[PDB]
């Protein structure tokens, strides 16, 4: 407590947190030193301290994690949260970060239920902005949707695997409703292009 | 002319047909198989296009026509052809097919980790229920792909190794070479283990042989059998490096390492991902701490090695020890995108 107290006053918190860690030691890291980490942003410090220790780097990654994700460190967030198995942070981050195919195989391994309702939405933001082909298949992956895929795949300007998934459907139709439509409007401004 | 008669019937419709009829056979003898595909799809030849389009690799559409009227042959063109494309790394495009037509769990998801896809592998066991994979596809394939790159990451160091000094001719090895006859001077590939192989030497990158110093006809299809014949007869009667000796291999010392990093960066981004699902996240940071290294060794030693100054046709400045010899452009590669649980 003594090292501990000068360190903290003299603003060398890192050494400050490595005494602190001694005195519960033999426990669980109760919330003075949750605190100072959070306070101190002392998180690869207050890691590293117990990079061995996973009884505490449980706790460790929790507060990490839930920092991470309050601080816009999706990604990393996200894979700490599965790593300590919160499922619902994990999904919100995934699904946040434009994951999509861990969120659809997630969705589709553990809760079912959701699968009508995200997959789509995702389907929805990642046309938004110039991303096609990865929501172009997911209406096909479990929604069985031709129509709705192959307007991807001409809109992309992906003619022949337009046509090819027109056909694998055996959709003689869509060649002249989806195909022959985009791939005319398609040429037509790549012409004036 | 054939080129002026085809020409003539951009207008017309039954003589574009009838110059289709007689110049398709010609046209695909010419060269550009794509031609030959087009030509059997204008003229009904709906057999021979599968052929055309196997001939060069082309698939999706052969599946597609063997959908459309053979059914009985879809099969043929698949399963057979998969193996030749499969024997040369093209990993992806054979689990793609096997997969998508032949209805495969076990083997698709093994090549999908093959191919550090491991996301998508789990989520077709997760269309089909399994999880299985984990273990007997997913284990054996992230330890192999782990196994890999702590090989090839590994590579790099020892050729960075023996580049530093001045006088290239200190890799207690290539000094004592002449290089006359049997010089490698083109095909040179490594700097750590240079010339080995008294017999047979053949190096371990053979994707850098230039030729131009294996003969008059710049090629000798291997510089350990070839004259190996270039300027001033290179012997041991020179001096530094700097004098007449190897002067060319200097801008390809680098040019051999840029590109397995570049090519190879997204594959250890996923394997990071991968292998730190399995709740180690250590080997992550072995990955972080090795790709770091190399990147902060080779980029450091780098930093010794300047233009060229003046291009010049023939090597200049002889005394190697003070006139600058191992000059090299400066690379540009940068480093990994940066994570933080793995810190």
């Amino acid at each position: 407590r003594r090292k501990f107290l000068i360190d903290d006053y003299l603003g060398n918190y890192e050494k400050a947190l490595e005494h602190l860690s001694e005195i519960d030691k033999d426990g669980n890291v109760s919330e003075e030193v949750i605190d100072y980490v959070e306070s101190h942003d002392l998180y690869k410090h207050g890691l590293a301290l117990y990079r061995y220790d996973s009884e505490k780097q449980n706790v460790i990654y929790n507060i990490y994690a839930k920092h991470l994700s309050s601080n816009q460190m999706y990604t990393d967030a996200a894979v700490a949260y599965e790593m300590l198995g919160k499922l619902k942070e994990a999904m919100g981050a995934y699904q946040s970060a434009k994951r999509w195919r861990e969120a659809m195989s997630i969705a589709v391994q553990k809760f079912p239920e959701e699968v009508e309702s995200v997959a789509e939405e995702l389907i929805s933001s990642l046309t938004f902005e110039h991303r096609y082909v990865d929501a172009a298949d997911i209406q096909l992956e479990y929604l069985d949707n031709v129509k709705e895929a192959v307007a991807l795949y001409c809109k992309a300007y992906r003619y022949d695997i337009a046509s090819l998934v027109a056909i694998k459907a055996k959709k003689d139709e869509l060649l002249e409703e989806v195909v022959d439509p985009g791939l005319g409007e398609g040429f037509g401004i790549i012409a004036e292009l | 002319l054939y080129k002026h008669g085809l020409a003539l019937y951009r207008y017309d419709s039954e003589k574009q047909n009838v110059i289709y009829n007689i110049y398709a056979k010609h046209l695909s003898s010419n060269q550009m198989y794509t031609d030959a595909a087009v030509a059997y799809e204008m003229l009904g030849k709906l057999k021979e296009a599968m052929g055309a389009y196997q001939s060069a690799k082309r698939w999706r559409e052969a599946m597609s026509i063997a959908v459309q009227k053979f059914p009985e042959e879809v099969e043929s063109v698949a399963e057979e052809l998969i193996s030749s494309l499969t024997f040369e790394h093209r990993y992806v495009d054979a689990a793609d097919i096997q997969l998508e037509y032949l209805d495969n769990v076990k083997e698709a998801v093994a090549l999908y980790c093959k191919a550090y896809r491991y996301d998508i592998a789990s989520l077709v066991a997760i269309k089909a229920k399994k999880d299985e994979l984990l273990e007997e596809v997913v284990d054996p394939g992230l330890g192999e792909g782990f196994g890999i790159i702590a090989e090839l990451l590994a590579d790099c160091k020892g050729q960075i190794n023996s580049q530093l000094r001045r006088l290239r001719e200190l890799r207690a090895k290539k000094e004592e070479n002449p290089y006359a006859f049997y010089g490698q001077e083109t095909e040179q590939a490594d700097d750590v283990s240079v010339a080995p192989s008294e017999t047979s030497t053949q190096e371990s990158f053979f994707t850098r042989y230039t030729g131009k110093t294996g003969g008059t006809a710049k090629t000798g299809a291997s510089r350990r059998t070839a004259k190996n014949k270039r300027r001033e007869e290179r012997k041991r009667a020179r001096g530094k490096k700097g004098t007449i000796y190897e002067e060319e291999y200097l801008v390809q010392s680098v040019g051999r390492l840029i590109e397995r990093l570049n090519q190879t960066k997204p594959d250890a981004v996923r394997v990071v991902e991968g292998l730190c699902r399995r709740n180690m996240r250590e080997q992550a940071h072995q990955i972080q701490k090795n790709f770091v290294e190399v990147l902060d060794l080779l980029k450091a030693n780098v930093k010794e090695i300047y233009s060229i100054s003046e291009k010049d046709r023939e090597r200049v400045n002889e005394n190697g020890e003070v006139y600058y010899i191992p000059e090299i452009p400066v690379p540009e590669i940068h480093d990994f995108p940066k994570s933080h649980i793995v810190d």
